């Protein structure tokens, strides 16, 4: 019941989902404006993205209302890099 | 009466002690001189005295910092002496503490040099901690070194050095170098024996010269693993205050040949140089094991070198050697002869009081929850040595962390202190940790104390009186036996139906004379016979001798009736000296297969028949079982006793257990569908309907016939 409490990870709003990117951008990632509003994210301020087993990168954040909240724009190149 | 009472002080000054003029009058002290205050564990300080008539005579005023440095609490008694050799300091070196300078950077040594030592002439001593205010912080520094020795006073011309790096604070605490008598519990007897055997040679060597004797040197303390031997040795060494030097068996044995002998010689020579000194060894069995199994040359040369060094020790020298080993017989026998390790001590598993004290000692820093019942834990936990208790506390804390982790997120590198404030260990955590424990000492024959009185024994009054006359008198009235010349018998053998109250009788006997009970079941003897078991019967009897007085118990002695074990037992028992207070109690349900040799005079010659309990005995036994279980009001056990003719104690206990189980099941069903937390008549009715007898009538007739045959 609780003995496996450590294994389960707490949920938080900052974590997001992975989906294929319509555009071919590599260093630029687009998210819905509402997601930025929840985290109060603005334009022109670079984002540190952390993936799995410490993999990290820096991307450029863009406004994309079309996309589901918590859904990201990252192609096979960025997916392999992370 | 020069000792003075330690009192809390409102003032925070670190170099002022205020006392009444009558305090000086007691020691005839003169104003304007510092005084030396010495507490415990070789802790001392020098303080500038001031006159404060407000303080009542015998009352002092020392800040909390000085008491903490001295390792003393409020209300303690500290010895106060004058300072005839007051001296100033010429060169003092002191470094800061990094954790104390957090939040403010820069060099505050220059800031503190002038304001704090402006002709103050504050007396200083090695290792002192002094706090000075800098900016918005109060930083404490330590006295690394002072010259000239030994303590001196901080004169203005004194040159102050600060070239070095800060040193942690808790590092000194965890060094283990500071542990007194307070850090041990449940070993009062062994601790007292070690103190008597160590302090006297060192503290007062003149006694032995006055009485004309060479003081003993070889002390060998052995006990189950993780029993605190090393901790006790360290505590006694620190309390003595003499020079210390430790040798580890694994460490010495891990280096190639030659180097081991060089290290041993260097250790012995250095210890001799700085007498008084104490030399301690660990796992001495590893370096000097039983020669019968290790035929390697390296161990032979190591043990020979150790023997030569021990023999060559000069006649008059304040050095005491202490060794530790789990198996008393494992070490090479050559070490046990006179002029070598002879003062043998055995450390047994702590009893309830010992467990309570150990738990209190360990549970002194954890965030204990409001509801804790350490007494219940002490009562429940049996067979746990100190190490297992520490592990239990650690596991309970771990379970508490498991419960509290859900609030926090482990991914982040920081945890909010608000959560930390909420950490606490509740009773359920201890219960779970105990459920997930693993004691190991009880799996081997180990001496433990028992506290069973004649009340627990349900009847057999005549046997009680016979046993008293047999055992108690020689234990408490040996003068009468010496005067009459009759030697005390030791060999007693109980025989009768199983489950008739034999082990409890043995425990009661061991309790009456205040002796260390030792248990050895028949399967242990069988394992020893087949060689799988580690300890041998010789080890059992050696431990019994070292722990005298003792009561050894031999259950199912007919299970080995094999002949080698019987021969060894006969040899060891006959070799035992009757004058020694050692007793052997054998039990067997079949007193016919026992070899005749065992029944010879000077051996297990006393035969005692154990009959089945009587109606009064059955009633008393049932009452004894029903001490914590609530009962239906008006319940009468006389009918049960009358309907249980020919029953045994075990059968009655099982009856009680099944009745309790039925009551518990009924409570479960009622709660699911605790208004009824006790037992009622129907449960006892079912239990008696499910009754039986563990012994057939034919066996009872055989027992009676055998008893009458022995009588005739
Ligand atoms: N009164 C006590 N008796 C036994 N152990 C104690 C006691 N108080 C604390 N302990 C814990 O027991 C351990 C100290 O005993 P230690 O493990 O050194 O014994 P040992 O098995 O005789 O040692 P060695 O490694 O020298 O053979 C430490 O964990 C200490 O915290
Ligand atoms: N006088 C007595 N006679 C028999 N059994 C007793 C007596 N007093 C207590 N008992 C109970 O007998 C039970 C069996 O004890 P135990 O030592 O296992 O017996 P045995 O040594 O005969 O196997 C215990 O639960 C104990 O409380």
């Amino acid at each position: 019941k609780t003995a496996t409490a450590i294994l389960r990870r707490k949920k938080k709003d900052n974590m997001l989902l992975v989906d294929d990117a319509i555009n071919d951008d590599n260093s630029v990632i687009a998210i819905n404006s509402n997601t930025m509003d929840k985290l109060e994210l603005f334009r022109g301020d670079t984002v540190l993205v952390k993936g799995k087993k410490r993999k990290d990168t820096v991307l450029i954040v863009l406004i994309d209302d079309e996309l589901e909240d918590g859904a990201c724009r990252i192609n096979r190149v960025v997916r392999n890099n992370l | 009466d020069n000792m003075l009472l330690v009192d809390d002080a409102i003032n925070d000054d670190n170099s002022v002690i205020a006392i009444n003029s009558n305090t000086m009058d007691k020691l005839e002290l003169f104003r304007g001189d510092t005084v030396l205050v010495k507490g415990k564990k070789r802790k001392d300080t020098v303080l500038i005295v001031l006159i404060d008539d407000e303080l009542e005579d015998g009352a002092c005023r020392i800040n909390r910092v000085v008491r903490n440095n001295l390792r003393i609490r409020l209300g303690d008694l500290v010895t106060i002496h004058p300072c005839p050799d007051i001296k100033y300091a010429t060169r003092i070196s002191v470094l800061p503490i990094a954790d104390t300078i957090e939040g403010i950077t820069g060099n505050l040594f220059d800031v503190f040099l002038k304001p704090y030592f402006v002709e103050a002439y504050r007396p200083v001593r090695k290792g002192d901690h002094f706090v000075v205010r800098g900016g918005m912080r109060q930083v404490e520094f330590k006295v690394v070194d002072v010259e000239p020795e030994e303590y001196a006073v901080v004169a203005q011309d004194t040159i102050i050095h600060w070239e070095g790096e800060p040193i942690n604070r808790e590092d000194e605490e965890n060094n283990m170098n500071e542990v007194g008598y307070d850090d041990i519990g449940g070993c009062r007897k062994q601790m007292a024996q070690i103190r008597e055997m160590v302090e006297l040679p060192l503290r007062h060597p003149q006694l032995f010269k006055a009485i004309g004797i060479k003081p003993p040197r070889g002390v060998l303390m052995y006990g189950p693993p993780g029993t605190g031997k090393t901790l006790m040795a360290r505590a006694v060494a620190n309390e003595t205050g003499a020079f210390f030097f430790l040798i580890n068996g694994p460490e010495v044995m891990s280096k190639m040949a030659g180097e081991s002998e060089s290290n041993l010689r260097k250790a012995f020579e250095e210890a001799e140089k700085n007498a008084p000194a104490i030399i301690f060894i660990d796992e001495i069995d590893s370096i000097a094991p039983k020669r019968d199994k290790t035929n390697g040359e390296v161990e032979r040369r190591v043990v020979s070198q150790l023997l030569t060094l021990m023999d060559g020790m000069k006649a008059r020298s304040n050095v005491v050697v202490i060794a530790a080993t789990n198996r008393p017989n494992s070490i090479d026998p050559a070490l046990r002869r006179f002029g070598r390790f002879d003062r043998e001590v055995d450390i047994g598993i702590p009893d309830a009081t010992g467990r309570l004290e150990v738990l209190r000692i360990h549970t002194k820093n954890m965030k204990l929850a409001d509801d804790v019942d350490l007494e219940a834990l002490a009562a429940e936990t049996h067979g746990y040595v100190g190490a297992d208790i520490a592990s239990l506390c650690s596991e309970a804390a771990m379970q508490q962390i498991r419960e509290k982790m859900d609030l926090i997120d482990l991914d982040e590198d920081e945890i909010d202190a608000e959560v930390l404030d909420s950490l606490g260990v509740t009773m359920d955590n201890f219960r779970f940790a105990l459920g997930n424990s693993n004691p190991s000492a009880l799996r081997e024959t180990v001496v433990e104390s028992v506290n069973v009185t004649w009340d627990d024994v349900g009847g057999l009054d005549e046997i009680k009186e016979e046993l008293k006359e047999t055992v108690e008198y020689p234990v408490l009235h040996p003068d009468q036996y010496t005067k009459f010349g009759l030697s005390p018998s030791k060999g007693v053998l109980f025989y009768g139906p199983p489950g008739t109250g034999k082990t409890l009788l043995a425990k009661a006997v061991a309790t009456e004379v205040s002796a260390n009970f030792i248990s050895v079941k028949g399967p242990e003897l069988l394992s020893m016979w087949y060689g799988e078991s580690e300890s041998n019967i010789r080890d059992i009897f050696d431990k019994a001798r070292a722990a005298a007085p003792t009561v050894v118990f031999l259950d199912e002695l007919d299970s080995i009736a094999s002949d080698r074990v019987v021969n060894q037992l006969l040899t060891e028992m006959d070799g035992m000296n009757a004058k020694k207070n050692v007793f052997v109690i054998g039990a067997t349900n079949r007193p016919d297969q026992i070899d005749p040799a065992i029944l010879r005079p000077g051996r297990l010659d006393q035969l005692i028949y154990v009959p089945l309990p009587d109606e009064n005995a059955r009633l008393s036994i049932l009452n004894a079982q029903l001490r914590k279980t609530p009962l239906e009001p008006g319940l009468e056990l006389t009918a049960i006793a009358k309907a249980t003719q020919g029953f045994s104690g075990a059968d009655l206990l099982y009856i009680v257990q099944r009745a309790a189980k039925y009551a518990i099941k009924d409570s479960i069903e009622a709660h699911r569908q605790d208004p009824v937390p006790y037992i009622t008549k129907e449960h006892f009715a079912e239990a008696m309907k499910t009754a039986k007898r563990s012994v057939s009538d034919a066996e009872l007739r055989r027992y009676e016939a055998y008893s009458q045959q022995m009588k005739a």
